[PDB]
């Protein structure tokens, strides 16, 4: 469910 | 716990099946059960634990951001009053997210971190502690927001101190820690200069160590270096 | 039910928020609560109900297919024995899927279908009944598989009979019903010739009625006609 | 969660 948009790993 | 009757190995096997099926809530429950058996986790098992909860909380955070944005629009000048429902449902998602973060932090505190003696495990778990306090910080608004931020900072800092003493600059765990601590500085701590400096120094030190690596390790390290570069390009 | 204390309108409002947040399990629970208020559903509300459960059960079905394929591989010649875990976890997902299908069929039977008097609502709900019996049929393997298949067939057939008498050939509900009944024939009933004949006749009759439509209705109808065409291209 | 792979609507 983790998006791809975030700056984190 | 509902997984108390299942063998540790069976829990790990089903966590891997749940990952293949993209059933990340199941995957997290299976790995929670495995942790609660009380034995330390192998490298592969630590990554399964991280993957599972990253996907669960990642989806909750994405939903929270959607709802928070709708809630903010509703509070602008000229927005029609629609009642308590947006706030209520954002609070519901927020509470569920905080519960998952508290569960992960509870697993780390009882008792993964205290038994973790090797750098690879101790840094891994301290990075997770920083990450899940950072997720709590993203939604915090009250008396404890500063303490939540400082808990994230403290966990990241201990992990950084160990990783710099005990790991090479290209170690993927060290690199992913530095990436996320840099995001903490930029997104949570209002410290964009610190975020940029950390990302740049991490990238440059890793660049200088690539020559020591095999082709496969080079691939692993350069992948995360590219994520540092992407952030620097966005931030500068 | 846990939604018994929430206003009907608030449940509908939160269902729409959950859709925007891609929180389809929440969306389904909200719409279940709305249905249980006992009032009939508007066109928009029926679609919210369908969207919510389609996404919940769609994900369960995708997971079940992943696990069933792993389970089948494990039973081939030369596969190493790995114990009961694959079967157990496929059964877990299967049971959860059957529970969701039973919930939807329960809402239709208590009491959405019996109050639905207009063609647009009655056909909509009977199509849903066919769909959720079809999902049960996909995983059925025992004494009742034939009865589950015939329940799907019977619901689709009643919906088809009404839709042909009461709706134009381009009506999107009629078209989506015919699409899914054709998939039932192909995938469940071992009747690929019936599937192809239904899809082709549905497509051709809709083509001949497009001239009666506005631009917006034409767009709605041709979108579903393309899905019929895609299936015919795959099946022939 | 509904995939795009299925022949149904
Ligand atoms: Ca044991
Ligand atoms: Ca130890
Ligand atoms: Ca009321
Ligand atoms: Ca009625
Ligand atoms: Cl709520
Ligand atoms: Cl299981
Ligand atoms: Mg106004
Ligand atoms: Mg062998």
């Amino acid at each position: 469910e983790n998006p791809t948009s975030q700056a984190s790993q | 716990g509902a997984m108390g009757s299942m063998e540790r190995a069976s829990l790990i096997q089903k966590a891997k099946l749940a990952e293949q099926a993209e059933r990340y809530e199941d995957m997290a429950a299976f790995m929670k059960g495995a942790v609660e058996k009380g034995e330390e986790l192998s490298c592969e098992e630590r990554n399964l634990l991280s993957v599972a909860y990253k996907n669960v909380v990642g989806g909750q955070r994405a939903a929270w951001r959607v709802l928070s944005s709708i809630e903010q629009k509703s509070n602008e000048e000229g927005s029609e009053e629609k009642g308590p429902e947006v706030r209520e449902y954002r609070e519901k998602v927020e509470t569920e997210l905080q519960g998952v973060c508290d569960t992960v932090l509870g697993l780390l505190d009882s008792h993964l971190i205290k038994e973790a003696g090797d750098a690879e495990s101790r840094v891994f778990y301290l990075k997770m502690k920083g990450d899940y306090y950072r997720y709590l910080a993203e939604v915090a608004t009250g008396d404890d927001k500063k303490r939540i931020i400082d808990s994230a900072r403290s966990a990241y800092q201990e992990a950084m101190d160990i990783s710099k003493k005990e790991m090479p600059p290209t170690n993927p765990i060290r690199l992913g820690l530095a990436l996320n601590f840099s995001v903490f500085h930029y997104e949570i701590a209002n410290s964009p200069e610190e975020a940029i400096s950390l990302a740049k120094t991490t990238f440059d030190e890793a660049m200088a160590d690539l020559h020591t690596l095999s082709e496969d390790s080079y691939k692993d390290s350069t992948l995360i270096m590219q994520l540092l570069r992407d952030n620097l390009t966005l931030w500068t």
